[PDB]
C-alpha cells in the first residue's frame, strides 16, 4: 500500500511519480493512499491528473482532499513546524496505517514528496529480507541520510563512530539501529506489529513533541527493532532546509538532487501521463558564457547541456581545436612557439598537444570578446559538477562586485589552492571574496574587459605553457621566478571566491576518467604518447590535503549556505 | 583447532576481595583454568595505578616461568585479575589468536602512560590503537619465558615502561614477533575509547561489542579512572542477567538461617535528622519487625526540638520492647556527621554486633520482612530499594558525571518500575542498609567515615566506601516500602499531619480514612439504607475527627447564628447555624480534594449513571449544644446531594437523635462515630433533625454539586 | 548517559491466514 503524503510537491511530483511508477511489480496488487492539503501551489491539478490517468491499472485508489484553508494560523511561513502541523502529519499517517490494516494488506510502504525512489528492485529487495521495520539508506549531497545511529536523553541525534562507515559504504548488510525516517516499509502480518501507533502516544512518554521521535518510543515499546541496509544504490533526496526560507529555495533544492542523479546515471526521466512544466532559460545577466568542447566527444557535452538548461542558463557554444591531430606545418603557421627552457613541473615533460589546444581554444575565446567588446563574460570545460544555488549565489556576489567598483579582472569560481598555509588576505567591504593565489585547474572563471585587454597586451605567442601555470604569471605569485623574469608586465589581479562553485566531476585515478588532455603526444615529434599516469598523478583532489589549519574564518559569509537540521 | 587443554590463565592477586570473586566466577562459567600466583603474601609493591609501582607481579611470574621453561604445546595467558571480567569462550579466543598468527600479543591503549618522550618511536598504524600497555598477553610459553627472563631490578621500580623499551628494539621485535592488538581483535580497554561500547543481548549471555571496528571482544580490561564503568558492565556480562533467565548468581550464597540457635545479632540506628510527616506511625511500626526483640538494640538519634513530644512518649514501650536503648538529645549540638560516625564506632568496638542496619526516618517500610532478606543476602553491604510515590527518585544512582554529582544511567528507569529483578551493583546506596560486621572491624578501620569533608555525609560515606573495593550492592526483588516527600513542611499549626494530602496521599490514606472504606467501595455489604434512598457508609476513622475537632475548637470563634449574614455573597441566610466556614481555617482545599477522590467514586458507584466533579461552595462544622441553639426547623438545601458526617460517639458524649425524615416519617436514630449520611437534598427529601438534650455533638457537612 | 544497548527482539510469529 504506497502511501504518499504530498504538499507544496508541484516543484518535483513528476520526477517521482514517473519513478514511482515503474516499480516492479504486478501493479494488480498494489494501492494508493494520496492525500495532500494546505498546498499553495498546483500539485491538487497535477496530482488529479495522474492519478486519474492511472486509476485503472490499481488495484483500489484513494484520495483525501482539503484544498480549504491555505496555510496555518500559528505559523512563520511554509518551512516551520508549528505544532499544528506535527498534529496533523501525525494524526493522517495513523489514519493511513488504520485504513492500512481494514483491507488486509500485507506491508504499507510510506514514500514521501521528494524521495526519489530511483532502482527499479526497492520493493522486492526489501521484501525478501523479512524484517519488521526496514528502511532503505538513500544518499544526499551531504552528511545528511534518513537514519540516527543514537539518541542521548530526549532523541536528539548523537554521533556514534559506527556512522561513517556505513553512509559511505564501507560495511553492508542490515544494521539494528534506533532510528529511520521517510521513506520506510512496515509489516502487516507479523502478530507483534499490531502494537505499533503514531498518533496516541505511550503512556510512558517522557521527551519532546516531535514527529518521529514519537515513533521510535512506540517501536521501542512492543519489542520491534528498526533495520537499515544499503547493499546496493537505492535513491535521493534533499537536505532540510532552515524554518526561515521559500518555496523557490525548495524548488532549486530538488533541482540540485535532480543534478546529481547525472553524474554517474542517465537522467530521472518524469512520467508520461503527466508533463513538466518547461521553464524559460535566462541569460543570467551577463554578456555572453562560453563553453569548450570537442567534437569527438560527444557524451560530456550532452550532459552539460542538460544541466544548462536544468538551472534554465543559455549557452553559446564554441569549439576546441584538436591539438593532438594537428601538425607541424599549420602549428608553426601561427607562430606557434614553446616559452624556452620549459618543462613539466611534476615529471620533468616538455610539453603535450591537448594542452596546445586547449590554449589556442582559450586565446580565440580572448581575441572574440576583446574584438566584441563585451564587458564580462563567463568561461567553462567539458566535465564540472555544479553546487547548491549556482546561479543565484553568482549573480549576488557579481552584483555585490559591480555595485562597489574595484579592478576585478580575472575573478576565479573554480580551483585547487596549492598553497595550503596560514589564510589569504580579504578584500574589504566584499563578501565570499579573497585574494588570489597559486593555483592550477582553470576550470572556470570570469574574464572582464579590461583583463583581456592586459592579457592580449601580453602576446604569449612566443610562450606556450599551460593556462593553468601561465595564468599565476601574470599577476605575480609563481613560486619560481625565472618564469616571472621571461615576462615584462603583471598588471592583473585576481581574486576568487571562497566558498569555490565547482568542482572536476572525476578526480585522478578514478572511474569515468579520461583526460583529452595529459595524456597525448609531445609538442614535437610524433613517437612520445605519455601514458595517463596512475601512481604519479599528483591531482588527486585538494579537500583531503586542505583539512587542515587553513581557516580563511575572517571573510563575510552569505545569508544563502546555510542549511541542514539535525543530521550534521 | 589448537587442542581447548593446551591454555593456561595466569592471574596474580594478593588479598581476595570482591573483585576476584567476579573474576573467578565470570572465567569459569567457560571452563577456564585460572592458576594464580601470591595467594597469602603481601602486597610488596606500591599504589595500584596512582602513579607508580607494581614490579613484584613480573618477578613472580619469571619465578614460576621456570616451571614451564622447556614446553612448546602450550599457549599461556596473564591478565591482571583485579577489574577484569571475561566475556568469551576458550576455543573462539584460541582461534583468533592462532589467526593472528604471531608468538606474543599485547593490548593496546590510546596512551602512553608512563613516559611520553617515546611515542613517536613506535610504528605506525592509520586506524586503531598505537601504544602498547603491559595490561594482559597471550603467548607461547617459550617466547615468555625467553621476554620474562631479562628482569633484573627493584621490586619496587615500574613495570609497564620495562616491557615498552623492550618492545621498542627493532631487532628484538622482529626476533621474537612482538605485536599489538591494533584493532582490538581479543583485548580491550576501557580508557579512551569509552564511546565505542555496546552491550549486544543475546538469548542466555551478554556480549560487548565495539561498533568502530565491529569486533567482539574476549577481555574487558577496565583500567585506569574508569572503574565504575566496568562496576554498571559487571551486572550482565557473561550470565548476570539474561533476558529470559531471571537473574545469574542472584539467588545464592545464601545462609538459609541455620542452627537452630537464635538469629545473628543486629545494632539497630533509627536517626531523624528532619522534620519528618507521619513520625509516631513510624515509631509504632518500628516495634513490629520480625526479629527476636532479646537480640536487636536501638539507638535513636534525634536532632530537632519539634519532634521531642513523640519520642517522649513512646520511649517507654521500646525501653521495655528491646534487649536495650540509648538515645541522644537535641541538646549536644551535634552535626550528622558526627551522629552517624559515633553510631558506626560504637558498633565497631563491640565485638559482638554481627551486623549494623542504619535506617533514617524518612523511611516507610511497608514490608514487615525486609530484615530477614538482607540478613539472609550475605552480601558486604546491601539497601532495599525504596522509591518515591509514582516517580523516578529513588535511593541509588546510575551513574556518576565527572563532577561525582548524579548522571543519569541507560537503565535507570527499567530498574525503578521494576522490569528486571535481581541484586544490583551500584555507586551509591542510602537511606537504609546491612553493613555487615567484619567489614566494619578489619576493613575500614579508621574513624571518621561521614565527616572529614565539606560534602554532605551520604557522599562522603559512599565515596570513602568505593575507594577501598568495597561494592555498594541493592536488592530490590520484592516490594520494600516508599519513601516520603518532606521538602516542604509547615510545622505552625496543632496537627501539622492534617495539610498533608498533597505531598503523601498514600499514607495519609492508611491513617486518616476509615479502615473499612475500601471493603465499602468494593461493594461487599457495610453500605446501609436505613429509609429510601439515603445512604449510610463509612468515610473518616476516629483519628481524622479527633484531631479535626481538636484544631476547630481551638480556634475558638464559633460565629454565627445571626439570620444576616457577611460570609454569605447575598448576606441573607436562609437558616442561620452556629458555624465555622473552612474558608477561615485554611482547610478549604484540602477537603475539596478529599471530596473530589474518596467521595466521587462511591456515588458514581451507588447512583448509577452519574458523573460527578465534587465541586463545592459551602462546607462547614456546626456545633449542637442545648444551651445555645436546639436543632433545625424543616428545610431544603441547595444542592444536589449533601454529606452528613458525625464527629464523635453518641452516649457517650451526647444524648440526643440523628435526622428525621418528613414525607417518609423516617427516623435516624444513633450515627455512629465515622460513617457519613447521603440523600438528595433538592426535592423529595423534607428532612428535619430532632435536638440534643445532654452534652455536645458536632456534625460535618458540605454542599456537594451546586 | 553511557553504554547503549542492542536489546534482543527476536521475529514474532505470523497471523493466521484470513478466510
Ligand atoms: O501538511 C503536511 C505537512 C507535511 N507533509 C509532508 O511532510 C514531509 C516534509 O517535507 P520535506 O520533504 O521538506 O521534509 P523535511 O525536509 O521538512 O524533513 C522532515 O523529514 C521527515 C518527514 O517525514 C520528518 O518526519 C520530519 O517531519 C522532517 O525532518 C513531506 O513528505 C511533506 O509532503 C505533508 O504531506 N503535509
Ligand atoms: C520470516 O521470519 C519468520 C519469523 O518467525 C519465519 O517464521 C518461521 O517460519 C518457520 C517455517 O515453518 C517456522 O518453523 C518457524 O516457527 C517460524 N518462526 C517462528 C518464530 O515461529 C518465516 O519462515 C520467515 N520467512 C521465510 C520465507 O522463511
Ligand atoms: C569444562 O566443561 C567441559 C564440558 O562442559 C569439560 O569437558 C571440561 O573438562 C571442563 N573443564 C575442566 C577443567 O575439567
Ligand atoms: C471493619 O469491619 C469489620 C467487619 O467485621 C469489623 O470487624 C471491624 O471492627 C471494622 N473496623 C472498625 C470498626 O474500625
Ligand atoms: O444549616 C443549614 O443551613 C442547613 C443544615 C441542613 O440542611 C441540615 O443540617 O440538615
Ligand atoms: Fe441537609
Ligand atoms: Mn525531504
Amino acid at each position: 500500500l504506497i502511501a504518499l503524503l504530498a504538499r507544496n510537491a508541484a516543484h518535483a511530483l513528476p520526477t517521482t511519480l514517473g519513478a514511482l511508477e515503474r516499480l516492479r511489480h504486478p501493479r494488480e496488487r498494489t494501492a494508493l493512499w494520496v492525500a495532500t492539503d494546505h498546498n499553495m501551489d498546483n500539485t491538487s491539478t497535477v496530482l488529479r491528473e495522474w492519478l486519474v490517468a492511472v486509476k485503472s491499472l490499481y488495484h483500489s485508489v484513494e484520495w483525501r482532499p482539503a484544498e480549504e484553508p491555505r496555510s496555518y494560523p500559528d505559523e512563520e511561513g511554509p518551512k516551520h513546524w508549528s505544532d499544528s502541523r506535527y498534529e496533523h502529519v501525525m494524526k493522517l499517517r495513523q489514519a493511513a496505517l488504520k485504513s492500512a490494516r481494514d483491507m488486509w494488506a500485507d506491508y504499507i510502504l510510506f514514500v514521501d514528496a521528494d524521495n526519489l525512489i530511483l532502482n527499479p528492485d526497492t520493493l522486492s529487495l526489501l521484501i525478501a529480507e523479512n524484517k519488521t521495520v526496514v528502511a532503505p539508506m538513500l544518499d544526499s549531497r551531504a552528511a545528511y541520510s534518513n537514519f540516527w545511529c543514537g539518541m542521548t536523553s530526549q532523541g536528539y541525534y548523537k554521533r556514534t563512530p559506527a556512522y561513517i562507515p556505513i553512509r559511505k559504504r564501507d560495511r553492508r548488510g542490515c544494521f539494528a539501529v534506533p532510528m529511520v525516517h521517510s521513506t520506510f516499509l512496515i509489516d502487516l502480518r507479523k502478530a507483534a506489529s499490531r502494537n505499533l501507533a503514531f498518533y496516541p502516544p505511550h503512556p510512558d512518554y517522557t521527551w519532546s513533541f516531535d514527529d518521529i521521535i514519537v515513533f521510535a518510543f512506540s517501536c521501542k515499546q512492543a519489542e520491534v527493532q528498526m533495520y537499515v541496509c544499503n547493499k546496493e544504490e537505492y535513491g535521493f533526496l534533499p537536505v532540510p532546509l532552515r524554518a526561515h526560507s521559500t518555496l523557490q529555495d525548495e524548488a532549486e533544492s530538488f533541482m540540485h538532487v535532480q543534478l546529481e542523479v547525472m553524474v554517474k546515471h542517465p537522467p530521472a526521466e518524469p512520467s508520461r501521463f503527466i508533463s513538466a512544466p518547461t521553464k524559460t532559460p535566462d541569460k543570467m545577466g551577463f554578456d555572453e558564457v562560453f563553453m569548450i568542447n570537442l567534437r569527438r566527444r560527444q557524451d560530456r557535452r550532452e550532459r552539460m547541456l542538460r544541466a544548462l538548461q536544468a538551472q534554465e542558463i543559455e549557452c553559446r557554444l564554441v569549439e576546441a581545436v584538436d591539438g593532438k591531430a594537428m601538425n607541424t606545418s599549420q602549428v608553426e603557421a601561427l607562430g606557434i612557439q614553446m616559452l624556452p627552457g620549459y618543462r613539466d613541473p611534476y615529471h620533468g615533460r616538455p610539453l603535450t598537444k591537448g594542452e596546445l589546444g586547449c590554449f589556442l581554444s582559450h586565446y580565440n575565446i580572448w581575441k572574440e570578446v576583446v574584438d566584441r567588446g563585451l564587458q564580462k563574460s563567463l568561461v567553462f570545460e567539458d566535465d564540472l559538477r555544479f553546487e547548491i544555488f549556482f546561479k543565484r549565489r553568482l549573480m549576488n556576489l557579481m552584483r555585490d562586485v559591480e555595485r562597489e567598483g574595484l579592478d576585478w579582472d580575472l575573478i576565479y569560481v573554480g580551483r585547487k589552492r596549492m598553497q595550503v598555509e596560514h589564510p589569504e588576505k580579504a578584500v574589504p567591504r566584499v563578501r565570499n571574496l579573497v585574494e588570489a593565489d597559486y593555483s592550477y585547474w582553470t576550470l572556470a572563471y570570469v574574464i572582464s574587459l579590461q583583463g583581456a585587454r592586459k592579457l592580449l597586451a601580453a602576446e604569449p605567442l612566443s610562450k606556450m605553457l599551460p593556462v593553468d601555470e601561465f595564468l599565476p604569471v601574470m599577476f605575480d605569485k609563481h613560486p619560481v621566478s625565472e618564469y616571472k623574469a621571461h615576462f615584462s608586465l603583471r598588471n592583473l589581479h585576481a581574486f576568487s571566491v571562497e566558498p569555490l562553485l565547482i568542482y572536476p566531476t572525476h578526480y585522478t585515478g578514478d572511474d569515468g576518467y579520461v583526460s583529452d588532455t595529459e595524456t597525448s603526444v609531445v609538442w614535437n615529434n610524433e613517437h612520445v604518447k605519455t601514458d595517463w599516469d596512475r601512481a604519479k598523478s599528483q591531482k588527486m583532489r585538494e579537500q583531503q590535503a586542505l583539512s587542515r589549519e587553513a581557516k580563511n574564518s575572517d571573510v563575510l559569509q552569505s545569508p544563502l549556505d546555510s542549511a541542514a537540521r539535525d543530521e550534521l | 583447532p589448537v587442542n581447548p587443554e593446551k591454555l593456561l590463565v595466569i592471574t596474580v592477586a594478593t588479598a581476595e576481595t570482591e573483585g576476584y570473586l567476579r573474576f573467578l566466577r565470570s572465567a569459569e562459567f567457560f571452563n577456564y583454568t585460572v592458576r594464580t600466583l601470591g595467594l597469602g603474601e603481601e602486597w610488596r609493591g606500591g599504589d595500584v595505578a596512582r602513579t607508580v609501582g607494581g614490579g613484584q607481579k613480573v618477578r613472580w611470574l619469571k619465578k614460576e616461568m621456570e616451571k614451564y621453561a622447556d614446553r612448546e604445546d602450550m599457549i599461556i595467558m596473564f591478565v591482571d585479575s583485579y577489574d577484569v571480567i571475561l566475556a568469551g569462550s576458550p576455543t573462539e579466543l584460541l582461534k583468533k589468536f592462532v589467526q593472528s598468527g604471531s608468538r606474543l600479543l599485547f593490548s593496546a591503549e590510546s596512551f602512553c602512560w608512563p613516559e611520553w618522550g617515546l611515542a613517536e618511536q613506535y610504528p605506525e598504524v592509520g586506524t586503531g590503537k598505537r601504544f602498547l600497555n603491559s595490561g594482559g598477553f597471550i603467548g607461547f610459553a617459550t617466547t615468555i619465558h625467553q621476554i620474562v627472563r631479562q628482569w633484573k631490578y627493584k621490586d619496587d621500580d615500574d613495570d609497564q615502561l620495562f616491557y615498552t623499551r623492550l618492545y621498542l628494539d627493532p631487532g628484538l621485535r622482529e626476533k621474537l614477533s612482538l605485536n599489538l592488538d591494533h584493532k582490538s581483535r581479543i583485548f580491550q580497554n576501557l580508557n579512551g575509547a569509552l564511546d565505542e561500547v555496546v552491550l549486544k543481548f543475546d538469548r542466555n549471555r551478554v556480549r560487548i561489542r565495539n561498533v568502530a571496528y565491529d569486533t567482539l571482544p574476549i577481555v574487558v580490561h577496565g583500567n585506569g579512572p574508569t572503574k565504575l564503568q566496568l562496576n554498571y558492565l559487571g551486572n550482565y556480562v557473561p550470565n548476570g542477567w539474561t533476558p529470559e533467565g531471571g537473574c545469574g548468581f542472584c539467588n545464592q550464597d545464601r545462609r538459609t538461617l541455620p542452627g537452630g540457635q537464635p538469629p545473628p545479632r543486629v545494632f539497630l540506628a533509627v536517626f531523624v535528622e528532619q522534620p519528618t510527616p507521619f513520625l509516631p506511625r513510624f515509631l509504632q511500626r518500628l516495634l513490629l519487625l520480625d526479629y527476636p526483640p532479646d537480640r536487636v538494640t536501638l539507638f535513636l538519634h534525634n536532632n530537632e526540638v519539634f519532634h521531642e513530644p513523640h519520642i517522649a512518649d513512646s520511649w517507654p514501650q521500646l525501653q521495655d520492647h528491646f534487649s536495650a536503648v540509648k538515645l541522644v538529645g537535641p541538646e549536644e549540638a551535634l552535626s550528622p556527621g558526627e551522629a552517624r560516625d559515633m553510631a558506626m564506632d560504637l558498633c565497631r568496638q563491640d565485638p559482638e554486633c554481627e551486623f549494623y542496619f542504619s535506617l533514617d526516618a524518612d523511611a516507610v517500610l511497608t514490608n514487615l520482612q525486609t530484615l530477614r532478606i538482607l540478613i539472609e543476602e550475605n552480601r558486604k553491604v546491601i539497601a532495599p530499594m525504596l522509591s518515591r510515590h509514582g516517580k523516578l527518585w529513588s535511593n541509588f544512582w546510575g551513574a556518576l558525571s565527572p563532577d561525582e554529582y548524579y548522571a543519569r544511567s541507560e537503565d535507570y528507569v527499567e530498574l525503578v518500575q521494576r522490569k528486571r529483578v535481581g541484586v544490583w551493583n551500584v555507586p551509591y546506596i542510602s537511606q537504609a542498609y546491612v553493613i555487615r560486621g567484619d567489614t566494619l572491624r578489619m576493613e575500614l578501620p579508621q574513624r571518621d567515615v561521614f565527616s572529614g569533608s565539606d560534602t554532605d555525609p551520604d557522599m562522603a560515606f559512599c565515596k570513602s566506601f568505593r575507594d577501598k573495593g568495597i561494592f555498594l550492592h541493592l536488592s530490590n526483588q520484592h516490594e520494600f516500602g516508599r519513601l516520603l516527600a518532606t521538602s516542604r513542611y509547615d510545622t505552625e499549626h496543632l496537627h501539622p499531619d492534617l495539610w498533608q494530602i498533597f505531598d503523601n496521599p498514600v499514607d495519609w490514606k492508611e491513617q486518616y480514612i476509615h479502615e473499612n472504606y475500601s471493603r465499602a467501595l468494593e461493594g461487599e455489604g457495610i453500605v446501609e439504607q436505613p429509609c429510601p434512598d439515603v445512604y449510610w457508609f463509612p468515610l473518616l476513622s476516629e483519628q481524622m475527627c479527633d484531631e479535626l475537632v481538636a484544631e476547630m475548637e481551638h480556634y475558638g470563634q464559633w460565629s454565627g447564628g445571626r439570620h444576616e449574614d457577611s460570609r454569605l455573597a447575598g448576606g441573607y441566610e436562609n437558616v442561620p447555624t452556629v458555624d465555622i466556614h473552612m474558608k477561615q481555617v485554611g482547610y478549604e482545599d484540602q477537603w475539596l480534594q478529599l471530596l473530589r477522590t474518596y467521595v466521587g467514586p462511591m456515588t458514581e458507584s451507588l447512583f448509577p449513571g452519574y458523573h460527578t466533579k465534587a465541586r463545592a461552595v459551602m462546607n462547614f462544622v456546626v456545633r449542637y449544644r442545648p444551651d445555645e441553639q436546639p436543632s433545625l426547623r424543616p428545610h431544603h438545601d441547595s444542592s444536589t446531594f449533601t454529606l452528613n458526617v458525625a464527629l464523635n460517639h453518641k452516649g457517650l458524649d451526647y444524648e440526643g437523635g440523628g435526622c428525621r425524615f418528613l414525607r417518609y416519617d423516617c427516623v435516624i436514630s444513633s450515627p455512629r462515630k465515622g460513617w457519613a449520611l447521603l440523600h438528595p437534598g433538592r426535592l423529595t427529601h423534607y428532612h428535619e433533625g430532632l435536638p440534643t438534650t445532654w452534652g455536645t455533638r458536632y456534625i460535618m457537612v458540605s454542599f456537594v454539586d451546586p | 548517559a553511557y553504554f547503549p544497548e542492542e536489546r534482543w527482539s527476536p521475529e514474532s510469529p505470523l497471523q493466521a491466514p484470513r478466510v
